């Protein structure tokens, strides 16, 4: 009955961002986002996905995700009534969180019960008015599916996390505020992981009209660092990331050097006015507290809203704080000229671009930067240089800013993880790639991607870390052979109930020339045969000779058949045991009982092989 | 001897006797001498078990399949005179996994040192496009905001 | 006029609390103080948007939940983390936890942890009834008839 | 022009609640609530 207290001790190690996933405008996943960014593809389009291009006079162009009507309600254990009375943002976020968890090499079983905190940042609550205009009974379930406090909690409930689950609303700089909280809680020792994230979808055109009345929005797409910039364009994001202690991370995109937050105070230019001094002080504090040489920053993910009052002040603060002492131009950029302004998901957007720049090791181009802003002297003095084309970022520190409306600024620094791949003994021999999914088409696509990376073993390991999920979560189980002479692929729907794995051992008559000759390719099989041949050598039996160059006449005798069959059975048992297959039951025919004893732990390799040798000798 | 291992040399009614406790020389002699009760041993197997025939060849494929029934999955790890047995072995285990048996195919190779290299592709994209999205749920409509 | 009554009352209460602690406008001006307001109710938006007209754009700076702590930071000239929290019925203590976290590391020296909640929509109570959250009489804490 | 960094150092002393205020049902201030 007594409960053992948790060891809440301060943590001094490194924090690594391990996973990333999310929906971005004109991008169903991170891969599409990366492709669009690196091909100078504009992700702000004009259509009637949300409303007509000009409805109520709102700007025609907007950043909209592909779809928000899709959700795998059964997977997350949510009934039809709850899913219907549920915010699409939270649905997409739950899917994105699961994708990010899988991306980091984690799984449902591994992350279940861990001390993980969820720090979703969401501010949009427009689905409450639409669902309440014609409220009827059975809509009460919105409280558990529509409340903003239910975004992280559901993640905690589904994944069984037992850490601080809180929702944050800081406006355009909420994602980095959640990152700050995650760093705070991780370093105190309450949690070992974090699910920092945030989603933002546009539903009400009147909200766009409300933003227009304040001069927030411009005419065209965000003209970051452009002299013609006059505003921003609204965007949609549902991204999320996973943070873990660097020592226990199976995949490390980068390391979180540190993040902090500050406020502007009573400025005479209005509450909705950026404070250059506040941002500069925040930058100075962050680069001084961690003793980070500001001249070491290679790329700077700026909060390029594109306004005439935001870009000049942000650039001035960056020039005063990070460009002091730099002997080369500092490459600045933003992810707002590509997909617009994500509002409460701008910081997650910057995190996504940074994790993409540091993964592909190339800085995505910046769009619509034609003429430098005359009010930004850094662009003419050589201190600043907008990355208008793909730049080969080799390694170092990348800084992100998130200046929320109202004056709540945020800064964060990430250090690149330089562990370039080295060849594995595998990646040139056949391998068995096994995985599970929710649909046959999804598993087929997974196998296609695995074949695309048949030469990568680390990718196989990451896939395998989450390839053992129970059939309940991922009923479609499949397997394919990478680097195979003949194509193989199997996909079947496995019921929730788990079937029994019984080992059946054959006896005499399984002999033939070349038995087990091909299986020598596997290291374990050859090792087992060698370790059995060494045992049987002193008794006048050269197992290797009988198994490799043995002929039919040799196998006609009594000894070689018994020896070879037992050797194959024991080697296959070793292969199965190494692969991690535990038999619930063992049965065997005559001459296979020794193998059953060996696989059951009742006998040893020496005992089993000598038992067969004694049998045939007698 | 653990209860997982089903003896096929001692009658069911004599499993509780002391001789059916250890696989000593007496057990080997009895197995080499007495009859083999294969059918009885295959009756204790569940009706939907996944029996893996571990041997140089699928010798007892037909015998086991007839003995077990229709709902039991059967796989052979090797095939006689096969041009390539490694592929047969991998395909057999792939079939076994497809029917719901956990395993680690990477256990036959040296373990990968974590964290992995930064060159490892992203797994998020695969999962994103591998969802079950047949059903369409309610989304806010413009007409509801006026 | 285009400001949430909760924000207005909270601003007045924050000033009263500051004065209560022996502090004053000049003394707290420029200090490294963080604001940790916890607010979740957003029913003031639908009512003001049902008949939206020009000059109502100022709701963004007077209606958004993120402006509760920000206004406190702006008026009192605080220069510390100003964030809004929504943790359901236990948000006020989560704000306290965040303030404790930020105070014990050195970013701030003071905190304005608080919280406001006013009931406007008569339909939200119906939502809570449909879940059996609400009872008949006043909260009968530790009472068998609760 | 240069900005002096703030001394962000962990704090180990006590944290004291100094001021309290608020509106409560049928109470215009803390005194009425009490
Ligand atoms: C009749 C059988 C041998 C199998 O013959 P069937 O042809 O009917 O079976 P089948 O058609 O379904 O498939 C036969 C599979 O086994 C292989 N196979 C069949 N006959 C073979 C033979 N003489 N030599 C080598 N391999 C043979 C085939 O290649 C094929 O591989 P594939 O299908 O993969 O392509 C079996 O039913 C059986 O077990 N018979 C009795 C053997 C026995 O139990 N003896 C007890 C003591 S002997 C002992 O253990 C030693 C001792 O007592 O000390």
């Amino acid at each position: 009955p007594p409960k053992t207290p948790n060891v809440v001790e301060p943590y001094k190690g490194e924090v690594a961002i391990c996973g990333l996933s999310g929906r971005y405008p004109e991008s169903a996943n991170v891969g599409e986002l990366e492709y669009n960014l690196f091909n100078k593809i504009d992700m702000v389009t004009i259509d009637n996905r949300r409303w007509e291009p000009g409805y109520l006079g709102t700007p025609e162009r907007m950043g909209k995700v592909k779809t928000i009507t899709d959700f795998d309600a059964e997977f997350f254990g949510v009934h039809t009534k709850g899913a219907q009375t549920m915010d699409p943002m939270l649905r997409n976020l739950l899917e994105v969180v699961y994708e990010a968890i899988v991306d980091a090499g984690e799984s449902l079983e591994s992350m279940k019960g861990t001390r993980t905190g969820v720090y979703i940042g969401v501010s949009n609550n427009e689905v409450d008015t639409a669902y309440m205009k014609n409220w009827t009974d059975d809509d009460a379930y919105m409280v558990q599916g529509c409340h903003h406090s239910m975004y992280p909690n559901w993640i905690s409930f589904f994944f069984d996390f037992s850490g601080p689950s809180t929702a944050y609303n800081t406006a355009c700089s909420t994602s980095l505020v959640c990152l700050d909280a995650a760093e705070r809680h991780l370093r105190m020792g309450v949690i070992d992981n974090a699910i920092v994230g945030g989603s933002n979808f546009i539903y009400r055109p009147a909200t766009t009209k409300l933003f227009m009345g304040m001069n927030f929005l411009g005419s065209s797409t965000c003209k970051a660092f452009d002299e013609s910039g006059d505003g921003f364009v609204r965007g949609e994001v549902a991204s999320a990331i996973l943070l873990k202690k660097a020592d226990t991370a199976k995949r490390v995109y980068c390391t979180l050097v540190g993040s902090m937050l500050n406020n502007d105070g009573n400025q005479t230019n209005g509450i909705l006015y950026p404070n250059s001094e506040a941002q500069e002080q925040l930058m100075t504090d962050i680069y001084s507290t961690h003793k980070i040489d500001a001249n070491e920053v290679k790329y700077f993910e700026c909060h390029g809203t594109g306004t005439q009052a935001g870009d000049p002040n942000e650039t001035r603060a960056i020039c005063n704080a990070v460009c002091k002492g730099k002997k080369d131009p500092l490459l600045i950029g933003s992810i707002k000229s590509n997909l617009g302004h994500g509002e409460t998901a701008s910081g997650i957007n910057g995190i996504s671009k940074v994790i993409i720049t540091m993964h592909s090791r190339q800085i995505p181009p910046n769009l619509h930067f034609k003429n430098p802003n005359p009010k930004i002297p850094g662009l003419f003095d050589g201190r600043l240089k907008v990355v208008t084309e793909t730049t080969p970022f080799d390694g170092g520190l990348i800084a992100i800013n998130s200046f929320g409306m109202g004056g709540t600024n945020a800064h964060a620094i990430f250090r690149s993880f330089d562990k370039r791949a080295e060849p594995h003994p595998a990646s040139d021999k056949p391998r068995l790639f096994t995985y599970c999914a929710r649909t046959e088409e999804g598993l087929q696509k997974i196998f296609e991607e695995a074949h695309k990376h048949a030469s990568n073993v680390e990718f196989h390991a990451l896939c395998q870390e989450s390839a053992n999920t129970k059939p309940k979560s991922l009923p479609y189980r499949g397997a394919t052979i990478l680097n195979a002479e003949g194509e193989y692929t199997e996909i079947q729907k496995c019921p929730s109930k788990a079937r029994e794995v019984w080992f059946v051992y054959s006896g005499m008559g399984s002999q033939w020339v070349g038995m087990g000759r091909s299986l020598m390719a596997l290291d374990v099989f050859r090792q087992s045969i060698e370790e059995t041949a060494a045992i049987l050598s002193p008794f006048g039996v050269d197992l290797m000779s009988l198994l490799m160059d043995g002929t039919e006449d040799k196998l006609k005798e009594i000894m070689p058949p018994f020896i070879c069959i037992n050797a194959i059975q024991l080697a296959l048992t070793d292969l199965l045991n190494s692969m991690g297959i535990v038999p619930d039951g063992l049965v065997g025919h005559s001459l296979g009982e020794v193998g059953c004893a060996y696989a059951d732990g009742c006998l040893t390799r020496r005992e089993a092989i000598l038992s067969a040798f004694w049998r045939a000798k007698a | 001897r653990s209860k997982k291992w089903i003896s096929t040399s001692i009658p069911e009614e004599r499993w509780g006797n002391p001789e059916a406790q250890t696989a000593d020389a007496s057990y080997q002699a009895n197995n080499l001498l007495s009859s083999v009760l294969f059918y009885e041993g295959l009756q204790k197997i569940p009706s939907n078990a996944i029996a893996i025939e571990i041997a140089p060849a699928g010798l007892l494929q037909s015998v086991i399949k007839k003995s077990l029934g229709q709902d039991c999955t059967i796989v052979a790890l090797q095939k006689r005179k096969s041009p390539n047995n490694l592929e047969v072995f991998f395909s057999a285990l792939g079939k076994c996994y497809s029917h719901g048996v956990p395993m680690n195919p990477l256990g036959l190779y040296p373990a990968v040192q974590f964290p992995v290299s930064i060159d490892t592709p992203m797994l998020s994209s695969m999962v994103s496009e591998a969802w079950d999205h047949s059903a369409k749920w309610r989304v806010p409509l413009v007409e509801e905001f006026e």
